[PDB]
């Protein structure tokens, strides 16, 4: 209210010092949550005459307040604010200087109004002139940097102004004045105009010719840092005059090796590097006090030249760039460090994603070890941890390098170990050296160091930290398998190292409220001493065992001993486990309540080792308890799990047969759910299979071979075709796993014979079953199935004619000698089935023995390529699919005859088989790898001249190729890139046109071969847009944006992925890019025209403005009229 | 199509003479083509596409023009009205892409880590947006994304 804000006023100038420090708070308080002008200007006025107080409390109060004060208001109160604390700036009262300061610098950050930062620039423009007073002088430089940092978009038409007052300030006599005007000018290049930098740089380099003064220098590497894609222009003009000023006498070569690296990390596209190389290679070397720090400038200069590029990895291995930097190991710590760094990056970048780099890299190895070797000598925990991590390095970035240097070093690790002035982290360091080294190097040169390494690991055991008590764990357990490797043979008497190592270990085994890593390590190191030296153990093996009991309630060591029950279960040697299975399987069927993927991964397998290794001690009591806990983990919606419990089930049922009268609770009735499910593929549906087969040899009351066929074909009788197929593989495998099953196939003739009381769907599933039942087994031996099965290729559905072709193929497979035949006359006997018999020849190159297809391989040949000119399209589409497949066996006999084929072939001979080898190309590795990659030239290279079907399929071909397998067109790309950008370009002859009246339709046959082409552009943006130009292929783009409305839909979506990729050309052309785009956004819909057309035009529009919004991310971009001022909020 | 709209621009005269399944000749050969689709022919169509889809997924080349027609017709029909298009292949591809990315997602992480599939994740993604926005309608767009 008024009378509020009357009387806080009147309580301000109260003359006590409380009572001037709860107004102001007051005052900010209210001011802070969300006032008449008088009542603005009185306590504008009020707070400007309290600026200046003999007291500090209110000062500062009054300073933060006047933030939040400037929040809200008037325009004219924040100019006469501003005003006046510029006019107190220039007071010569130090107190009431820095108080005007603050104060401009906290308004400024407040803010995010121009001509409040106009009045500000003009003020300190004017002040920072040549005066006597430096006081002054640095608040306006520090207020200036601080509004650069803050803001710099606006004040574009000041730029030069502030540039002309900062410049006279380079070279004042005070080191801190060119410090901070450096500051300033690096600042402000972010902002500005563009002008003015060129402008800069010119004064600059002239400039450069000037006595002994380093500012110019400092000013260029700040300049540098701040903004380097704009100077990379002229660096052939500075690069010399460094160049020639290194020769200089006094120390100053820290500057140019600084300016070096900024420029190698920030701007990469240079040529110079062997030029600065060979110069920086001599700075390190020479030493003669103030010359360390210049050492350790030129060795951190090479940081960037051993990070940032990669394509010169060879020649800096040639170079004698590592021989120095590994002679130079005997040097004080700072500059070791640094080369320690550097080499270690270096070591870093060798690892990719004549002779390759690690061949190169291992020549050398003889020369770093020795030159560590005294490195391991000095009393400096910094040199002996530089020195581990450089061996841990070179362990992991190859194995094998260190095979004839373990005696050598060895000893070193035991010395830095045996030091008691060690620190932790050197210890940890040196154990996790160690660790690295025993897991990546064979074990047959470790034996003589194990009564050195085990001593000091064993001591090393007993330490109050728990991260080196963890490390040497870890570091026994390796040992544990290198002294003693179960997967080859091995001669050494470990056996005296058995008490030491179990009594460090086992003493660790009672955790007694530990950390729980300390805990997890202890566990996992007692289970494999338990499953490597498990006979060595005497009567100390049993008892402690009892212990991993404890370890299996708390959920703390769950996963942990369930890892190490499995790992001990499953090894050569025997353990006696019995006395804790009867206390242990019970437990572990608790484990698979509680929703625990991994849990329940890991407690499932340990049950399936303990009974595969422990089957003779088995009970019923805990089998029931475990097949309690199957029926809820049996379901649709994981796999991973269904496939562990039927794989449970299958051993349990092959190792333990009694037990198999209580799964038909629910277990059954949860497996013949899930056979049906559409989800049912990969290792599942196998691991069915063969419990299925199990338990049809096995055999139980109500569960044989009719009760298992009655209940999967129960429901059918009485829907997925994944449903389908899994039916018929399962009833397949059942008839498999029964050799005498000939009721069987007679009853499944008859039930497809009778048409009458048989729907499409019995039908299926009896063809279905005879297909997958017919292709392990020969059917030649019964009669009436190949009559039938022709009946039953002619039915009115497709699916039944499908089902039928894929079980003629199947069985074909059988018998290959009287079936293939029988198959092969039948195609040409009739020429309105050969269509279907064809299909089913597709299978049996797929899926009859190559062994056995063998002799049947030329009469297949010939009857395709007789076929391979026909008239139907469809047909045509078959044989060359059939001819791919064939292609893939012996391809050493086949290659030579397709290439033969293409120097007088036909048209339709040469579609043929280019169309056979586009489906030879896979994603996966396949032998004929270099065979396919010699034969593509010739195939896309001259053949895309002579005709337009041949062009079509080459590019379809070449597209393909490029999906699957890119490597193939890699060598190549070059070659074929002129004939795939002609083809791009429209002909008018291949455009006929037919008009009856107003209305007008153009009909195109060579639209096809222009969307494959822009098909294969875009799949080329994969892995290939390091190779091919950009230039020479935008502008085919900018051509085809006009074309037809897919094509321009497939140009934009090109346009809108190239948004994030080279940014730069795109800009570069931004211009005609847009030009063509904003001439179809200008289109209007022909008058009197259906909606087809209006939505058809509609999405064009959207597309075409999603294409320029994502470019975006000033040629007349704004032109938002009336209507389209509405669209935008549609597209975003 | 083309046949339709030549005659509707023939007798357009009779077209504005009654006073008011509808009368309109574009609007009679529309229902027309929708009676022809309903038969089973529909099933085999619908059903052939759902194979190239796959094919393109499969690392085979297919014609995008015969599915971008058949999306059109689709939309086109149904008097945008997107009645059929929803009804008829609009569940029927979704429910088949979403079991195929279930089977193709369960069967990578079964034998592979988790950065490969992180990457085949982008890969599918990025295909299956471009796909939406070469030939098929924007109304799906979001439908697919999330």
């Amino acid at each position: 209210a008024s009378y509020h804000i009357s009387n806080l006023l009147e309580k301000m100038t109260s003359s006590d010092k409380d009572f001037r420090f709860m107004a102001t708070n007051d005052l900010m308080t209210e001011l802070q949550k969300d006032l008449d002008d008088d009542s603005e200007r009185k306590v504008v006025k009020m707070i400007l005459k309290l600026l200046e107080d003999k007291n500090g409390e209110v000062q500062n109060l009054a300073v933060k307040c006047l933030g939040p004060l400037v929040s809200k208001v008037k325009e004219y109160q924040v100019e006469t604010i501003v005003d006046t604390l510029c006019t107190n700036m220039l007071s010569d009262k130090e107190q009431l200087r820095d108080i005007s300061s603050i104060g401009l610098k906290t308004v400024i950050g407040e803010l995010p109004a121009a001509n409040v930062c106009k009045k500000i620039t003009g003020r300190l423009t004017s002040a920072i002139a040549k005066q006597e007073d430096v006081s002054v002088q640095l608040e306006a430089l520090d207020i200036m940097a601080d509004m650069l940092s803050r803001q710099g978009g606006l004040l574009v038409n000041f730029h030069p102004s502030i540039l002309t007052c900062l410049l006279p300030q380079l070279t004042s006599p005070r080191l801190a004045v060119r410090k901070r005007t450096i500051i300033a000018l690096g600042h402000l290049v972010m902002s500005c105009f563009v002008d003015l930098i060129e402008h800069l740089l010119s004064e600059l380099s002239k400039n450069d010719s000037m006595s002994t003064t380093r500012t110019y220098i400092q000013c260029i590497a700040a300049i540098s840092r701040q903004a380097g894609h704009r100077i990379g222009e002229y660096l052939e003009k500075i690069i010399p005059l460094v160049v020639k000023f290194c020769n200089v006498d006094d120390d100053e070569l820290r500057e140019y090796c600084i300016q070096a690296f900024e420029s190698f990390v920030r701007r990469c596209p240079k040529e110079v590097y062997p030029h600065v190389s060979t110069i920086i290679n001599i700075c390190l070397k020479y030493l003669t006090d103030m010359s360390w720090k210049v050492r350790r400038a030129a060795a951190k200069c090479l940081d960037a030249v051993v990070s940032t590029r990669h394509e010169m990895l060879p020649e800096f291995y040639k170079t004698v760039s590592p021989a120095l930097i590994s002679r130079f190991k005997e040097r004080e710590e700072n500059v070791k460090a640094d080369v320690f760094h550097a080499y270690l990056s270096l070591l870093k970048q060798t690892r990719p994603v004549g002779e390759t780099p690690l061949t190169m890299l291992q020549s050398q190895v003889p020369n770093i070890v020795k030159a560590l070797h005294k490195q391991m000598k000095e009393k400096s925990v910094k040199t002996r941890q530089c020195c581990f991590n450089m061996l841990t390095e070179l362990v992991n970035v190859l194995p094998g390098a260190l095979t004839q240097h373990i005696p050598v070093l060895v000893p070193g690790i035991i010395f830095s170990l045996n030091d008691k002035s060690s620190s932790s982290n050197l210890k940890i360091d040196a154990l996790s050296c160690l660790y690295v080294i025993l897991c990546n190097h064979s074990p047959q040169v470790f034996h003589p160091h194990v009564q050195a390494l085990v001593p000091p690991v064993v001591a090393c055991v007993g330490d109050p930290f728990y991260k080196i008590t963890s490390e040497a764990l870890l570091v026994t357990q390796q040992l544990v398998k290198v002294i003693r490797p179960l997967d080859q043979p091995s001669s050494f008497d470990a056996t005296p190292y058995i008490k030491d190592l179990f009594t460090c270990t086992i003493k660790r085994l009672k955790a007694a409220d530990i950390d729980q890593e300390v805990k997890e390590r202890a566990i996992s190191c007692m289970g494999q001493i338990i499953c490597n030296l498990g006979d060595n153990l005497g009567s100390d093996l049993p008892n402690t065992l009892q212990i991993f009991l404890e370890r299996l309630k708390n959920e703390i060591t769950r996963l942990t001993t369930v890892k190490a029950l499995t790992l001990i279960a499953g090894s050569p040697l025997k353990i006696d486990l019995r006395p804790v299975l009867g206390e242990g399987v019970p437990i572990l069927a608790s484990f698979l309540r509680k929703n625990q993927r991994a849990l329940k991964l890991g407690t499932l397998s340990a049950l399936d080792i303990l009974i595969k290794n422990y089957s003779d001690s088995l009970t019923a009591a805990m089998i029931d308890a475990v097949l309690d806990e199957l029926p809820p983990l049996i379901s649709e919606s994981d796999m991973h799990v269904s496939q562990m419990a039927i794989s449970f089930l299958t051993t349990l049922a092959k190792v333990y047969p009694s037990s198999l009268s209580k799964i038909s609770g629910s277990i059954l009735n949860e497996l013949i759910g899930l056979v049906r499910s559409p989800l049912l593929q990969g290792g599942a549906l196998s691991a069915m299979l063969d419990f299925f087969q199990a338990l049809v040899v096995t055999g139980t009351n109500n569960l044989g071979y009719m009760d298992l066929l009655r209940m999967l074909t129960g429901p059918v009788y009485s829907t997925h075709k994944q449903s389908y197929y899994s039916i018929a593989k399962c009833v397949a495998a059942l008839t498999r796993a029964c050799p005498k099953e000939g009721p069987a196939v007679v009853g499944q003739f008859i039930q497809d014979v009778k048409n009458s009381r048989s729907t499409d769907s019995i039908r299926l599933l009896a063809l279905l079953s005879l297909g997958e039942v017919g292709h392990h087994i020969d059917l030649s031996g019964q009669l009436e199935l190949k009559s039938v099965i022709l009946e039953a290729f002619s039915s009115p559905s497709e699916e039944v004619k499908s089902a039928a072709s894929y079980a003629l193929g199947s069985i074909s497979v059988g018998n290959l000698p009287e079936y293939l035949p029988f198959v092969l006359q039948e195609i040409t006997s009739q020429p309105k089935r050969q269509y279907l018999l064809l299909h089913s020849l597709k299978e049996i190159i797929s899926s009859a023995s190559v062994v056995g297809l063998k002799p049947y391989v030329e009469n297949i040949w010939a009857l395709l390529l007789k076929h391979c000119e026909c008239a139907e399209e469809g047909t045509r589409n078959v044989v060359a699919e059939c001819l791919g497949k064939l292609t893939l066996i012996d391809p050493e006999t086949l290659l030579p005859r397709l290439k033969g084929y293409l120097i007088s072939g036909s048209s339709y001979a040469r579609s043929s088989v280019v169309t056979a080898v586009k489906f030879t190309i896979s994603d996966h590795p396949q032998p004929i790898d270099p065979l396919l990659k010699n034969c593509i030239g010739d195939f896309l290279k001259t053949l895309e001249d002579p005709d337009l079907n041949v062009r079509r399929v080459a590019l379809v071909t070449f597209n393909s190729a490029a999906h699957n397998k890119p490597s193939l067109i890699r060598d190549l790309l070059d070659t074929v890139l002129p004939h795939l950008y002609n083809e791009t370009k429209v002909r008018k002859e291949l455009i006929r046109e037919v008009e009856m009246g107003p209305f007008k339709h153009t009909v195109d046959d060579g639209l096809d071969i222009r969307k494959a082409a822009f098909e294969c552009m875009y799949t080329l943006l994969d892995s290939c847009l390091d190779r091919l130009d950009i230039f020479e292929f935008l502008n085919h783009v900018e051509d085809g944006l006009k074309d037809h409305y897919d094509i321009k839909m497939l140009t934009f979506l090109m346009l809108v992925r190239l948004s994030t990729l080279c940014p730069s050309a795109v800009l570069q052309r931004l211009d005609r890019l847009v030009e063509p785009l904003r001439a179809t956004c200008t289109t209007k819909v022909k008058a009197n025209s259906v909606k087809q057309e209006f939505e058809k035009q509609d999405e064009l529009k959207r597309s075409a403005m999603r294409a320029v919004a994502a470019l975006l991310t000033s040629p007349l971009m704004s032109e938002f009229q009336s209507q389209i001022s509405s669209n935008p909020e549609l597209a975003a | 199509r083309f046949s339709s709209k030549v005659l509707n621009g023939i007798c357009a005269y009779l077209n504005r003479h009654w006073v008011r399944g509808i009368y309109e000749i574009y609007s009679l050969a529309l229902v027309t083509w929708r009676d022809c689709l309903f038969r089973p022919l529909n099933k085999q169509v619908t059903n052939a596409v759902l194979k190239l889809i796959e094919k393109e997924r499969n690392g085979e080349t297919i014609n995008t023009r015969l599915i971008s027609g058949v999306v059109q017709s689709y939309v086109e029909l149904g008097l945008p009205t997107l009645t059929v298009y929803k009804e008829s292949f609009e569940s029927q591809f979704l429910a088949d892409t979403e079991r195929f990315y279930t089977r193709e997602s369960t069967e990578f992480l079964q034998q592979n880590p988790v950065t490969e599939y992180m990457k085949k994740a982008e890969a599918r993604l990025l295909e299956e947006q471009r796909r939406v926005q070469v030939y098929l309608h924007e109304s799906t767009q979001d439908e697919l994304a999330r």
